[PDB]
């Protein structure tokens, strides 16, 4: 069992830095993927990233602006979102993927999700 | 010859046993024990070396001819029913093929089939390492038909089931074979109701290396502690020295006593010997502290004490000690 | 009886069958059940991060291509037949290497009925990997997984199911490990989304705890009467140079010694375990006790207060040290 | 749907294909793209100089002798059916020892287009060499490479590509070693020439960087320790001679001790470690301490001088020598 | 010179040619000459009481079935023909693992000769059990044999001998074990009696001396040399209680870690090695002398008279010791 | 192109070599050392890495086409004639069939036929382990044909023998490649006389890590005795304990030594240097043992002649060793 709680996603026109806590069995679950859902649109993948190691990756939408890092000791990822466009409104998810849940831009390869922080720019 | 070989083996059917319906298979199978490998106490595995010999009963192989025996190769085995015997807790096993496959087949004119196959098998045998090295073991070798149920094959020990070598050729340099026996009986599994033959080696681990290595360094390094006792009170870097360093030889022979056991929790007889010797040469020094600092400041005659209590507490435990794992 | 007769049946279900066509082709997905018999867990290693399982693994399923009539029995086939069926192509994805058993022969079975229902069993020996969370070791709790899916067909053409529920799996109270004790284990049935499509899951995962005593015994226990031994310095006189510097660093050269011995036996975790901060702990207060005889011999060439409010601290330091410690990982 | 129909089509493709003929043969090369989905590595081997890598191996390339037509779908077919088809001759040019997964059957697939695009992926356990610099171990960084290279078929033959560019390897992330960290991976396409003419090449490299957490505990602490635990001697009184002494070869006792345990975990190459500068520089130190009493002991039989000089150096050098050391290898 | 005439004649004898009957089936049984040339012997293991052996085996008999006429030379077919002929089925007894080297080829060898005398060569690496009495151990004498028998066929269908007498074995001289030296190679030729009936057999054995020098510096030397060191406590005087008791203990330790190191390298066998009782006898030597130093200090609080008494018995009994000891294992 | 290879293995036997009673077969072999693996001094092999290349002439493959070379499949290779090349001095051998069979066959209109293939080899490799860890050896590598005689087949090597990399890829981390040389042969045996290709691989031993490990601690150790000789002879605890501990010090250096070499008996140099160490501090505390009797009941002044003494001799017998290790 894992917790997600995400915070830190306001409503601006801009540099954000979005922190996503977790509890339990997080060793288990060591990719943690960002993922937005636009209005009348289908849930959008953004960045997954590991708990150990480091190594990243991120779409091709957000490439080179928005940065993940994330430390085990904390047991939170932050997500820094960088020169925002009108694109980005969209309700902010916070996700957990198991070792062997195949690939990461399918957000039902996921097992354990965040509430949502809504964002608008 | 050839035409009988020829005959045989023309509209014959290798995918179904001899008498598929009409009655289970009785197959007859004994064992020549060639050698009995190491027992790897780490793995909990022992190796094997079998002279595996089958016999059943197939009507399709009849022929009438004066030669009333076929010896035939190893190619020909594939081509007529074979049993799927197979060892239930072999974790590895494997069938020599240098320079030849090593597989007999005999085939008689009244039908009977025999197949004898060389194998070496890594079988597995729980072992319970309580009262080490005094333990006794008895590792298993279990065999059964791996599709076919009760109800299609039979397995039965011959007259002669398990035959064993001079037992002096054995690779047993640790463990010393004591007893044999051979069993019947019938596992129910998911798939159905499977006859399970099993051979039983009794082993009884042989003490001398362990005592050597062991039992009598940790002995004399607790007598040793014992002789500070005798050297009196003032000389404080004397008995000091001797009660530190005993400390440190007991630790460096308690490590080398666990060096081939596995990592089993539960404390096994060696264990116990050597963590009661180490508090032994610990109390040893911490009496002199005791002595040594109200001397500076009954208990005075402490060393008096010392001189009976340690060594007849040490060989009380002894006393307990080897009659609790000698006997139980 | 008739073997002719059952020797023709057979013949022609194998006329004219297409291995390399799944049942159902082009049509619904054929649904695999999947029980497992747990023969034993050979080996779990720390260094190498995989277990050894050894296994009955069976398949169920329905070929109707394969469906005969006229003979009211089970049809158990020589295990060679299985070169002529369709299998389902089961592969783990997190075994590392495993191979299927072959003596006296291929421990395989095949086994028809009358509707086209084909059992596939198999004994396996398989090495799957599992990552180990070592940061409680060796009180740690380590869930070791088995994922079963299907390689190239996926949801569309094959799914896989659990058959007998949580029954599916057995065999795994008799598992013994010398080292962990089985706590429990689970079964999960999920799809995978890929790149190439969804494929099904199945998910066998054991929940296995160490066991503390041989550590305790081994590990602890030494290392607490040689940090008790050092406080030994603390009742000798302070005159007694050559007794209370003998005795410092000699405790120091024993706690080197058994800190050599036992971090030989993991891999090189950056992280700190519990048993890396109780030894490294215990040198620190064998280092620091060396270092008290120092200030009181300097001082003395208010001495008596030095070593008396060292007995205080030290072991009431140390059991603060080892009530954190404890507390922290249990 | 017709299962018979398809048989038919897959039978027509078979026929008359000649395996020992590549796609456009006599004509332009035929582009080969591969793309890599890594699976885990299991082990990196400083002794060995090589790493195991498990990976999901994918090639594509178009065959116009495998295009169908009247069926609108993707032939996933069995895995034996890639005997009766052309396959590149891809091999690793700095692999040691490789093989591919056959259970529960060989984790292989074929996948058809209608256009004649082929899909070939295999599992691969692979250990492939990899050199390493160890001047500035365990503070180094290592670039391991995997070389993908065709064996027979020269670039007029054959041709390599990324398929998917950057993205064409995935999995990296995962990837979790104990003692080291997955800085980055490079993808690199080349023409490489020999004797018997140019060779297409793929390269694949990680850059890896060892954890220095587990060192800096287990090593260097203690050495620092018995170092300073060796200035203690400074403090005691200069006729204690019996204590100084025994501190001092007992500390160099210490510092053997911890040294034998160390240099066992590497392979023998010549030039210095920087965790083989560390501990000789400590021995010298415990050493030179000794040495250091024993002029004291032959003066005395100015002394209280000595050994002042001795107190303020040796900590400062130490210090340097530490100072000089982290620079040179950070 | 005609290679489709020598094609036809090769042709012609495969004609026909039933693999699975032995030559002169139903007639007398068939001699097969069995020369070996040994290549090297690799490994000597104590621990799993086995050696690895490397040869040419090669073996001679006739098979009037494969005599050919017109062709005045002896074929060197392919080694894939034998596959096509009759070889017999020779195995070892003895032997745990053996395998035939496949590089580039395997390295098999058939010559046919006009009159059917056929020569079939093997290259065989093969890991051979040898029980190894160590009671004598590290100056044991060890009688590794080689164990040649037919599988299947008894003395009624099948031969063996030794082509060439003695000579049929070479290259023993060429042999260099780093521990041992081959002092004598034998043949024997018997016949041996199963259940099912009687089997040929050929046996080469072969006569290790085990090298003394390697264990005299390394084992005997620090341990006399200890011992000896021991003995030094005599001369210090009685009142030196530090001085006498420290060099007690240590030698006691260093004795241990002697004793550690050396009892590694061998199994656990119950029986008393000469190694054995000399690393023992020297530990009681140094712990009765510290017991000395102990009755000294007792009755001092005739003490000297202890003292010389103890110098006299000393080096004599241990040189007693050490008489006894070197002629019981010489 | 189909017809020109359907028709190259119609009619043609592969079990002949070309020009089976014409001519010995003239096969042009040379080898591409992609890497040469470590040494393993305690199995005295070594593993090496190879494109294995070999070109004979069968006249049976001639085609006359616009195409004069034709490319094909390892699959091909099991159709037509392949010489039995192998390695004598192999303890191991694999060729790597990842992902398909390492292997090329090229035929040419000429006939000429080239054959390469990938191989690890664990050749066998003599140590002479004298004047370790100073050593130098010339690790070999032959190969021939295993039953054609040189009536029958005759290698040879090509213009270009032996090719080798950057050197600096090489797996070799405790030697240095310093010198390579190719050799012609013939070796009779039983069946005949074969002609060996042999190449001869010089590895100069690197006695950097050994140098540092042993020498320089060893060394040390023995200075450190020396220090109990301006110790005043008073304090007995003091030399007492020195000596004895740099005793027990040597023996903890002495184990780790030989801790890769084989059980060789003959005494290497590094075996020579820790005994001789060995010695020096054993005799330190031999010579305080006698003077201290002396004194406590010329020879009074035997600190003097041993602070002179030891560490000449010392010096002595580094000059000797060295010399007689880095020159001969
Ligand atoms: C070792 O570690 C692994 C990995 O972390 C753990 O595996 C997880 O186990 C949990 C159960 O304990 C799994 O949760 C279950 O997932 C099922 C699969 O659902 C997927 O597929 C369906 C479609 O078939 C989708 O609709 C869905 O979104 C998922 O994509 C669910 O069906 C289960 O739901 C059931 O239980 C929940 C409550 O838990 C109910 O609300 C539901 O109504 C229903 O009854 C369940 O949620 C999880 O998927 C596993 N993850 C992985 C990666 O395998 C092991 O449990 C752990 N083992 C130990 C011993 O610690
Ligand atoms: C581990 O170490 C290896 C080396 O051992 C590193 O691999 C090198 O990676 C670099 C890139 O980072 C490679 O450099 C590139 O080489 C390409 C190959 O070009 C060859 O072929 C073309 C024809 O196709 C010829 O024209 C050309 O002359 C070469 O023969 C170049 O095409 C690349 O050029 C591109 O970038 C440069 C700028 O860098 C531009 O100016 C160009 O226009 C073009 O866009 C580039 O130069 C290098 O070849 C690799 N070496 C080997 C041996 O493969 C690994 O990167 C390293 N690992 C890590 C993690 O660092
Ligand atoms: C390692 O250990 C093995 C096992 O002990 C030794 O092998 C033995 O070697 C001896 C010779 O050194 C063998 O003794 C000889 O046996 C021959 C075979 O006899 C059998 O078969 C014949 C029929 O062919 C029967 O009649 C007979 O009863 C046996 O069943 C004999 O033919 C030999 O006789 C010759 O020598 C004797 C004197 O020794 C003369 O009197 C005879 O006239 C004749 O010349 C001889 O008796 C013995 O059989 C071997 N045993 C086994 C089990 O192999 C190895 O030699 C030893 N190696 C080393 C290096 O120590
Ligand atoms: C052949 O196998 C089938 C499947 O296992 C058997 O059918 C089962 O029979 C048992 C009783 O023996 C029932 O409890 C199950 O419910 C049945 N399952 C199904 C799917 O039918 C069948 O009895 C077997 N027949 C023979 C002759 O052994
Ligand atoms: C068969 O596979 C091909 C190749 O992957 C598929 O063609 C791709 O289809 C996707 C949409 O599903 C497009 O985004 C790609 O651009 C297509 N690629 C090419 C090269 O055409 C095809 O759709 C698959 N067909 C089926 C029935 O699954
Ligand atoms: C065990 O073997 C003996 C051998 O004589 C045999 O008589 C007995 O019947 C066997 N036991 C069983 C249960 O078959
Ligand atoms: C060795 O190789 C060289 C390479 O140029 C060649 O010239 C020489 O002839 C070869 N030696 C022999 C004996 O073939």
């Amino acid at each position: 069992q894992v917790q997600l709680v995400e915070s830190g996603g306001g409503l601006v026109q801009g540099s954000l830095r979005l922190s996503c806590a977790a509890s339990g069995h997080t060793f288990n679950y060591p990719i943690m993927g960002w993922f937005r859902q636009a209005p009348g649109k289908e849930r959008e993948f953004v960045g997954a990233i590991s708990w150990s190691g480091g190594s990243t990756s991120y779409a091709d939408s957000v490439k080179d602006r928005f940065t993940i890092s994330r430390d085990n000791a904390k047991n939170t990822v932050y997500l820094e979102m960088n020169n925002l466009k009108p694109e980005d409104t969209a309700v902010y998810y916070c996700a957990a993927k198991g070792r062997y849940s195949g690939g990461l831009y399918y957000p039902t390869n996921y097992d354990y999700w965040g509430q949502g922080t809504q964002v608008t720019v | 010859v050839t035409v009988i070989l020829n005959n045989l083996l023309e509209g014959y059917d290798n995918k179904l046993r001899p008498d598929i319906g009409v009655k289970p298979t009785l197959i007859h199978t004994d064992m020549y024990v060639n050698s009995i490998g190491p027992v790897n106490a780490i793995n909990m595995e022992y190796t094997i070396d079998i002279f595996f010999a089958q016999t059943w009963y197939d009507r399709r192989l009849k022929f009438n001819s004066t030669i009333k025996v076929l010896r035939l190769n190893s190619n020909m085995v594939g081509k007529i029913w074979i049993p799927d015997t197979f060892f239930r807790n072999s974790k590895k096993a494997d069938a020599h093929w240098i320079t030849t496959p090593n597989r007999m087949l005999r085939i008689w004119n009244d039908g009977r089939v025999l197949y004898t196959l060389r194998l070496t098998i890594d079988a597995e045998c729980q072992l319970q390492l309580h009262n080490f090295p005094m333990d006794e073991h008895s590792c298993p070798l279990e065999f059964s038909s791996y599709g076919y149920p009760r109800e299609e094959i039979v397995y039965q020990w011959k007259r002669s089931s398990v035959e064993v070598g001079d037992t002096r050729s054995w690779r047993l340099y640790q463990f010393s074979f004591v007893g044999l026996r051979n069993t019947t009986e019938v596992v129910k599994t998911t798939s159905g109701d499977y006859v399970v033959m099993s051979v039983y080696f009794d082993l009884s681990r042989r003490m001398g290396y362990f005592t050597i290595q062991t039992y009598i360094p940790c002995t004399l390094i607790v007598v040793l502690s014992w002789v500070s006792f005798w050297i009196n009170k003032d000389a404080v870097p004397a008995r000091t020295s001797l009660g530190i360093t005993t400390v440190l030889t007991m630790t460096t022979l308690s490590t080398i006593a666990r060096k081939s056991l596995p990592k089993v929790s539960y404390v096994t007889a060696m264990d116990l010997f050597v963590s009661v010797c180490f508090i032994f040469v610990f109390s040893a020094l911490v009496e002199y502290g005791t002595l040594h600092y109200f001397v500076s400041n009954r208990i005075a005659k402490m060393d008096s004490y010392a001189r009976i209590f340690f060594p007849t507490a040490f060989c009380l435990f002894n006393l307990v000690y080897w009659v609790s794992y000698l006997y139980l | 009886g008739n073997m002719s007769f059952v020797k023709e049946t057979v013949d022609k279900l194998l006329k004219g069958y297409d291995i390399r066509l799944r049942p159902d082709f082009g049509g619904p997905p054929v649904c695999v059940g999947m029980n497992i018999d747990i023969a034993s867990i050979d080996m779990v290693s720390e260094v190498n991060m995989d277990y050894t399982l050894t296994m009955y693994f069976q398949q169920y399923w329905r070929d109707k291509r394969l469906a005969y009539s006229g003979i009211p029995l089970n049809l158990t086939l020589d295990n060679r037949v299985a070169d002529q069926l369709w299998v389902p192509d089961t592969y783990f994805l997190n075994d590392k290497k495993s191979f299927v058993h072959g003596v006296t022969v291929k421990n395989r079975m095949i086994r028809l009925h009358p509707d086209g229902t084909v059992l596939y069993g198999l004994r396996i020996t398989t090495t799957a990997a599992c990552m180990m969370d070592l940061r409680r070791y060796p009180l740690d709790e380590q869930n070791c997984t088995l994922e079963i899916e299907s390689y190239g067909y996926t949801t569309d053409d094959i799914e896989f199911y659990w058959r007998g529920g949580d029954k599916a799996v057995t065999g795994v109270e008799r598992i013994e490990l010398p080292q962990f004790s089985i706590v429990e284990h689970r079964l999960v049935s999920r799809n995978v989304v890929f790149a190439t499509g969804a494929y099904p899951r199945l998910s066998l995962s054991f929940r296995l705890k160490r066991n503390i005593g041989y550590f305790i015994l081994q590990t602890y226990m030494p290392s607490i009467l040689i940090t008790i031994l050092s406080w030994v310095s603390f009742w000798i006189n302070y005159d007694a140079s050559a007794a209370r510097v003998a005795l410092g660093i000699t405790t120091v050269l024993t706690m080197t010694t058994i800190n050599t011995h036992l971090r030989e036996t993991l891999p090189k975790i950056p992280y700190v375990k519990a048993i890396d901060m109780y030894l490294m702990g215990c040198f620190v207060f064998v280092f620091l006790a060396l270092l008290e005889y120092a200030f009181v011999n300097y001082i003395f060439f208010d001495v008596n207060a030095i070593d008396r409010w060292s007995r205080i601290v030290f072991p009431f330091t140390f059991s603060l040290f080892n009530l954190v410690y404890w507390l922290y990982y249990v």
